[PDB]
């Protein structure tokens, strides 16, 4: 997604105290929380070009 | 833009002290075990790659 190295680090640092080990699915996760309402996608738009 | 785990128990959660050291490791390029079908052809003939 757009969501840099150097902020996704701090909100899953402040919301589950990880980072400097592995980032894995946390355990008990809020309603507002981050991780499960992070949701990242994809598309792939044409050249548009001249033809 | 995909980020791999290190799935090596020995050295998948190991603290290191100071130091210098080389770390090589070695990726696939076959489709066929890179990539997934739904339907399981082959894609090797079915020409698709990854660079």
């Amino acid at each position: 997604s757009n969501l840099t190295k150097d902020f996704f680090m701090v909100q899953m640092a402040a919301s589950y105290n990880q980072g400097y080990q592995g980032f894995n699915w946390p355990n008990c996760t809020k309603h507002y929380g981050f991780i499960n309402n992070f949701e990242p996608m994809s598309r792939q738009v044409p050249e548009y070009g001249a033809n | 833009h995909i980020q791999v785990p290190q799935k090596f128990f020995a050295i998948k959660n190991l603290l290191l002290l100071p130091g210098t050291y080389n770390y090589e490791w070695y990726f696939r390029k076959d489709p066929n075990m890179v990539l997934q079908s739904t339907l399981g052809n082959d894609l090797r003939a079915d020409g698709a790659s990854i660079t």
